[PDB]
């Protein structure tokens, strides 16, 4: 993926 | 980048352990999402866990959690997958994943080539290899019987016979080995024009069977 | 939380689209949406094709194309080819877990192509060691469905073979299958005709390859 929401 | 390292086969209840070696950067960076993912033969994809930059912040499956850990070696730039009480449920091709947290990094992520994980009790052994003999077009071909655990790859003519090969995927034999076949179809007027032979390679028995086949 | 997504048989040069749909909303209160397509073909590493719904990754021929909102999802291919063929996973990443949907297999549609079929009698290696090995081979048929019976001298067999199937070819479009029959020496030597009958769209009646042992 590109892009990972979890982090944030 | 990424490569994976694994055992090749685990017997059933005991522990798995993975590696991932990391390359052109620090596993260390928050500019990455760090994944193991694994795909049983023939099935979907499945995330396993993930780590973002260390061990304070790893996840996993709810589906696995309580059996898997996760764990990272910076030393080493490594990080490591542990499964503990294996099943035939975790044979598997097990990637190792790096995913950018933003766009802003960069628009590609990487997979590793993956590694095969075979669960099992049974031992590590290479093929009998038989021929499948012909007796418009012809059929002729090599039967891989009784080799564990996968893979094996069959060429023909090293290598210089490829169209018209049909090499199937592997059964599972209820004694625990694999068994597959290989066949090529040519005119009936190549029959006795030059040799078929098939190349058998199995690398987990670093074998190579070379069987001529005829009628 | 979960991702629904099975087989799509489409024709050279026509579009697809597949279609993911989420349990949850895939949109952050970053104001981004987490939702990605992979394509993997056989015997390869899953490729990137879609980040964050709508974006081509590197490299990514414009031929692919996303669309989608909060938990409905579309993957578009412009014209589909040979090399588009293979297994198309979506996969959120707005939160642990991570999660893949099943799976989207693409096939290229053709005309029917009946079998050619060969029956293959256990080599005179093999049956030294006690075993016999009877291979059924059914070779670039269209489509996948066929069905192999085995007979011996005549009697229907149950519970004594198994088959695989090759992955659609690249240039034909169509399958190949294998089946083996496996019985001990004594069981082989008790009996004489072994044949394999073949059912399949592409014959008008069952095709039936058999050999007499010895």
């Amino acid at each position: 993926a590109v892009g990972i929401g979890a982090v944030f | 980048q990424l490569q994976e390292s694994g055992p090749g086969v685990v017997k059933p209840s005991e522990t798995l352990s993975l590696t991932c070696a990391v390359s052109g950067g620090t596993i260390s960076s928050g500019s990455y999402y760090w994944s193991w993912i694994r795909q049983p033969p023939g099935k979907g994809l499945e995330w396993i866990g993930g780590i973002y930059i260390n061990n304070k912040s790893i996840n996993y499956n709810p589906s696995l959690r309580g059996r898997v850990t996760i764990s990272i070696d910076t030393s080493k730039n490594q990080f490591s997958l542990k499964l503990s009480a294996v099943t035939a449920a975790d044979t598997a091709v097990y990637y190792c994943r790096r995913d950018p947290i933003s766009s802003t990094i960069e628009e590609f992520d990487y997979w590793g080539q993956g590694v095969l994980v075979t669960v099992s009790s049974a031992s590590t052994k290479g093929p009998s290899v038989f021929p499948l003999a012909p007796s418009s077009t012809a059929a002729l071909g090599c039967l891989v019987k009784d080799y564990f655990p996968e893979p094996v790859t069959v060429s023909w003519n090293s290598g210089s016979l490829t169209s018209g090969v049909h090499t199937f995927p592997a059964v599972l034999q209820s004694s625990g080995l694999y068994s597959l076949s290989s066949v090529v179809t040519v005119p009936s007027s190549s029959l006795g024009t030059q040799t078929y032979v098939c190349n058998v390679n199995h690398k987990p028995s670093n074998t190579k069977v070379d069987k001529r086949v005829e009628i | 939380i979960v991702m629904t997504q099975l087989s799509l048989s489409v024709t050279p040069g026509e579009p697809a689209s597949i279609s993911c749909r989420s349990s949850q909303s895939l949109l952050h209160s970053n104001g981004h949406t987490y939702l990605h397509w992979y394509l993997q073909k056989p015997g390869h590493s899953p490729q990137l094709l879609i980040y964050e719904v709508s974006n081509r990754a590197s490299g990514v021929p414009d031929r692919f194309s996303g669309s989608g909102s909060g938990t409905d999802f579309t993957l578009k291919i412009s014209r589909v080819e040979a090399e588009d063929v293979g297994v198309y996973y979506c996969e959120q990443t707005l939160q642990t877990p991570l999660t893949f949907g099943g799976g989207t297999r693409v096939q290229i549609k053709r005309t029917v192509a009946a079998p050619s079929v060969f029956i293959f009698p256990p080599s005179e290696d093999q049956v030294k060691s006690g075993t016999v090995s009877v291979v059924c081979l059914l070779n670039n048929f269209y489509p996948r469905e066929a069905s192999v019976k085995w007979k011996v001298d005549g009697v229907l067999k149950t519970g004594n073979s198994q088959e695989s199937v090759t992955e659609q070819d690249s240039k034909d479009n169509t399958y190949s299958l294998s089946s083996t029959l496996t019985l001990s020496n004594t069981d082989y030597q008790s009996h004489n005709v072994y044949a394999c009958e073949v059912t399949h769209q592409g014959l008008s009646s069952p095709v039936t390859k058999s050999f007499n042992r010895g």
